[PDB]
């Protein structure tokens, strides 16, 4: 992921 | 050794405005007069409904120290629709970076935000305004349609700027593509002619810009600082920029060819978190007509006598050679936590040996951490590694440290006595100081 | 007087061009009262990890009963500075940074002190249980700033001077460096002082992160033995900063976070088995040459010290003091120990 919220996005 | 510290001219701005955060010289040369350009990123302006927008001031030298803001923009925020502001010029930090070529003035607002057309956002794209004598034109390359944290939405364009010899602007945005950073260059003639106030995303045909890279390059901060000089021997200034968080925070400095933004040379730091690439400068210091690279690493930690690390800072002096390579010399700081290498201002030939000089600042060094500026002379061998002169900040600390030497500019003979002078900014106390080189015209 | 570092006070005489020397003994004892503070990364990248903190209570206390006279626990959290470009400052995303992804995310904060060091493990378990996730945009997170605030705020966290202070910093990402803060317009150097008002770090939004030298200085000044618990590939980033941060350990959290207690116990064992000193030589014109006579017979350069030390076992530091010139005292302390040797130095010139 990219960014701190990339985990949520993924 | 010949800079006049006895009687330097002093310039002051509004309290808390960060006056002196950026300094430069304005020499239109169509009129014979000379001015100092001082950036005040947190100054209050007369724009309707804008608080701490920022300013760039034009300061006289002739027998007075008065300063007048340059009216780059007098409007408030434009509206995308009814009760729907397009942009947010409050706390935009206008004047954080200022540049002037002959009669042009380029000043930028890195923390300018705007709301994209697609949705209601607040994207720190940053914006620049180019004054070209009679005309004033907005330059906001990083605000566009393809903007997000993924794109140029957080670009903060204009965080660092420079002027190319052949009349191009070099602009670095540390934040684009998840803080991979980016450099953008376009010709001034195209910037001033393609400008339309009603188009929020202007296209530029001959614009050179670096592109997106792998995810491993994220948070590199390409465009943290920029400089220009000829490095591949074709007469066109190349783009030198610092990338302080690259290579796992070792830091890097890239050189891109000015003709096509093609990468030429890479520098890499040798200590993690030292911020190799905070400051970058290019000048020919040894007088062989080849431009030499100066790179600051203000957080560098040096092993002391006992083996204890001391954060003194470092400046890498890299002399260019005809073979297409460099010879690097490390110049360490003199005091702990002074941040030697924060600013690197080439001076030209301060004393006319035939060899250019350079000034390096440690904005938190000296007595009471007032800030100190070190002057180093040039030689046929390279840079004389012993400071020929010391410049000490005079102003005591207010709520924040004076930060004397945080911003500095030289290589201009403002008094027309044949010897280049130097301007130093202390934004912590809202001061700018001019030092005039004494004769050894 | 001193229980571990003897002699605690030394007085010597010197004259220009002369020298002097004495033997310093550092003797670890059998059991230490342990203060362990859990400074956690509560960003949106640690959602799978935070739920596993429920297991570091009772089990960790029973594990550490065998190595400590008594064991304390505390909790604290950080995500980042709450300013652009680090967070989204749109009014919808400003206080619920996971709005687009529809999670019940807490508003972002710089550094919040949740629970002071206490011997009641149930308090720690409950405080851990109720704690939720916050968010921001960029991957690097303000670990170092919260670390400095935890180290320097003695009375707030509850560090005991009699205790073997441990500060565990748990994260999955690199931390922000001092001059990163210029992107937000924060250009005021960190002063290193304490600014916890209502258990919240208020100056996170107005002054930049600390530099590695400043953090190291303030950690060693307070005898904080830092353990880095890092999950992803960013562990090696912290492992590579250990030479720049004396007295710091780094441990790898396994992908499921199943080793978070073995991590602490192993790091504590490594900590108490290493003795290394440094000298606060502020005396003008006098230089120190300290060599560590390790129990195995090695002559290490002192600054690196010796390893695999135990109790019933003393490390000997051979201190040679030279006068080169003239115009006070110097302090030789083993980093991570709660006692120091003060070398008062008289002279005539
Ligand atoms: C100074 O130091 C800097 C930093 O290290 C260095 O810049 C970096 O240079 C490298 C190489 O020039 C860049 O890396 C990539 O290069 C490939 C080239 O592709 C060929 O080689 C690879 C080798 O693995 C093969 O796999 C491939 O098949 C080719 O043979 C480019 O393709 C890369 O760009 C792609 O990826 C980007 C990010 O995903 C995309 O934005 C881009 O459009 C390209 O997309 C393509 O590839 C994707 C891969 O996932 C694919 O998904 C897409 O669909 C599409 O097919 C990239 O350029 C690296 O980016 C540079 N980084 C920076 C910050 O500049 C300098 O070269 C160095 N200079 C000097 C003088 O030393
Ligand atoms: C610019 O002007 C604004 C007011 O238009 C000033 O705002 C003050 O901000 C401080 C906190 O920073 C508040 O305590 C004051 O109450 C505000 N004043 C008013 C009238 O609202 C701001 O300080 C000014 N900034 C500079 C650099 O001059
Ligand atoms: C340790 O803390 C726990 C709670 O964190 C205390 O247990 C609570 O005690 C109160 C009475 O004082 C009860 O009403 C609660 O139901 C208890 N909760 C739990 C979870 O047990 C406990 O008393 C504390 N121990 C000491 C020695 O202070
Ligand atoms: C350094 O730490 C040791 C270990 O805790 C301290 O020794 C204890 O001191 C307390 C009083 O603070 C006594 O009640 C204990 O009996 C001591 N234990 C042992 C094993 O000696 C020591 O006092 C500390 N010294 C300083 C200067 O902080
Ligand atoms: C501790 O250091 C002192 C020096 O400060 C050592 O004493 C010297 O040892 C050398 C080598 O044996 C002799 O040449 C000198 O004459 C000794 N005296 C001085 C004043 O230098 C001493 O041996 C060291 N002790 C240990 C245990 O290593
Ligand atoms: C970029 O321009 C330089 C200078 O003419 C040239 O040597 C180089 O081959 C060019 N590279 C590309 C990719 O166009
Ligand atoms: C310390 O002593 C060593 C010899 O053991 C010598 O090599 C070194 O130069 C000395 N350093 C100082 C600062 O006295
Ligand atoms: C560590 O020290 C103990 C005690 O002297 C000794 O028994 C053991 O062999 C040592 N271990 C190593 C690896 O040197
Ligand atoms: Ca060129
Ligand atoms: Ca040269
Ligand atoms: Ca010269
Ligand atoms: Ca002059
Ligand atoms: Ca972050
Ligand atoms: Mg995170």
């Amino acid at each position: 992921g990219r960014g701190d919220l990339g985990r949520l996005k993924k | 050794f010949n800079l006049d510290v006895d009687s330097p001219a002093e310039y002051s701005g509004p309290e808390g405005s960060y006056f002196g955060f950026a300094v430069d010289f304005f020499v239109p040369s169509a009129s014979s007069r000379m001015f100092l350009l001082v950036g005040a990123p947190k100054a209050n302006t007369t724009q309707p409904g804008i608080v701490e927008g920022g300013q760039v001031l034009k300061c006289d030298w002739s027998s007075t120290r008065r300063c007048q803001p340059i009216e780059f923009d007098a409007t408030g925020n434009r509206d995308y629709a009814k009760d729907d502001p397009l942009e947010f010029k409050s706390h935009q930090w206008f004047g954080a970076s200022v540049r002037s070529k002959q009669d042009k003035i380029l000043a930028c607002a890195p923390l300018y935000h705007w709301r994209t057309e697609m949705k209601q956002e607040r994207e720190p794209v940053g914006t620049c305004f180019l004054q070209d004598g009679t005309k004033t034109v907005e330059y906001a390359p990083c605000r566009s349609q393809d903007i997000d944290a993924d794109g140029q939405g957080f670009c903060q364009g204009g965080f660092s700027i420079d002027f190319t010899k052949a009349d191009r602007v070099l602009l670095g945005g540390p934040g684009s593509f998840y803080w991979q950073g980016q450099l953008i260059s376009d010709q001034v003639a195209e910037i001033v002619s393609k400008y339309d106030p009603n188009v929020y995303s202007i296209k530029y045909n001959n614009q050179l810009a670096t592109r997106t890279a792998q995810a491993i390059f994220d948070d590199s901060y390409l465009g943290y600082s920029v400089a220009v000089g000829d490095f591949n021997g074709d007469g066109i200034d190349d783009f030198v920029s610092g990338v302080p968080r690259a290579a796992r925070t070792l830091g890097m400095v890239y050189i891109y060819d000015g003709k096509n933004m093609s990468s030429l040379y890479n520098f890499t730091g040798e200590q993690m978190a030292a911020y190799f690439g905070f400051s970058v400068a290019a000048t020919d210091i040894n007088g062989d007509d080849y431009a030499d690279v100066f790179i600051g690493a203000p957080l560098f930690m040096d092993r002391g006598s006992d083996g204890k690390l001391q954060e003194v800072g470092q400046v890498s002096v890299s002399l260019q050679r005809a073979s297409g390579d460099f010879q690097t010399t490390k110049l360490n700081g003199f005091e702990v936590f002074a941040r030697f290498g924060s600013a690197i201002a080439p001076l030209g030939d301060l004393d006319q040996d035939g060899f250019n000089d350079i000034a390096i600042a440690a904005p938190y060094g000296g007595e009471d951490k007032k800030g100190i500026v070190y002057i180093f002379n040039g030689r046929s061998t390279g840079l004389n590694a012993v400071p020929s002169q010391i410049l000490e900040g005079q102003w005591a600390a207010r709520s924040m440290p004076p930060s004397f030497g945080y911003s500095m500019k030289g290589a201009t003979d403002i008094d027309k006595n044949g010897y280049p002078d130097l301007i130093v900014g202390a934004f912590g106390v809202d001061r700018a100081i001019l030092y005039r080189a004494r004769p050894v015209g | 007087i001193n229980t571990q570092v003897t002699p605690g006070e030394v007085s010597i005489q010197l004259r220009p061009g002369a020298e002097a020397n004495f033997m310093l003994k550092v003797h670890p004892l059998k059991k230490y009262p342990v203060d362990l503070y859990y400074l956690v990364d509560v960003s949106a990248s640690m959602h799978n990890n935070i739920e596993k903190l429920n297991s570091v209570g009772n089990d960790l206390s029973r594990k550490m009963a065998f190595f400590s006279r008594d064991f304390r626990l505390g909790f604290g959290s950080y995500v980042d500075k709450t300013v652009s470009p680090y967070i989204s400052i749109h009014p919808e995303r400003i206080h619920n940074q996971c709005s687009d992804y529809n999670l019940d995310c807490m508003p972002p904060h710089g550094y919040i002190h949740v629970l002071s060091l206490t011997e009641n493990i149930t308090e720690f378990e409950k405080a851990v249980h109720r704690q939720k996730i916050s968010g921001n945009i960029d991957t690097p997170e303000g670990g170092f700033d919260a670390m400095l605030q935890a180290a320097v705020c003695e009375s707030h966290i509850g560090w005991r001077k009699e205790a073997k202070r441990l500060l565990l910093v748990m994260t999955d990402q690199t931390s922000h460096l001092a001059l990163d803060s210029k992107l937000a317009g924060i250009v005021v150097p960190n002063d290193g002082n304490c600014h916890l008002k209502n258990n919240v770090y208020v100056k996170s939004t107005t002054m930049e992160h600390p530099s590695l030298g400043q953090l190291s200085e303030k950690l060693i000044d307070n005898n904080i033995n830092v353990i880095f618990a890092v999950q992803g590939k960013q562990f090696h980033w912290y492992k590579d900063l250990l030479p720049l941060l004396p007295g710091t350990i780094a441990g790898e959290i396994e992908s499921k976070a199943a080793n978070l207690n073995n991590l602490v116990v192993e790091a504590y064992q490594k900590l108490i088995s290493e003795v290394k000193v440094q000298v606060e030589n502020q005396v003008q014109g006098i230089y120190f040459n300290i060599t560590a006579i390790c129990p195995d017979g090695s002559r290490k350069p002192g600054m690196e010290g010796c390893r695999n030390v135990t109790s019933n076992d003393e490390v000997l530091f051979n201190v040679t003091v030279t006068m080169k010139k003239c115009d006070n005292y110097a302090i030789i302390k083993p980093i991570g120990f709660n006692e120091t040797a003060k070398i008062h130095i008289h002279r005539n010139c």
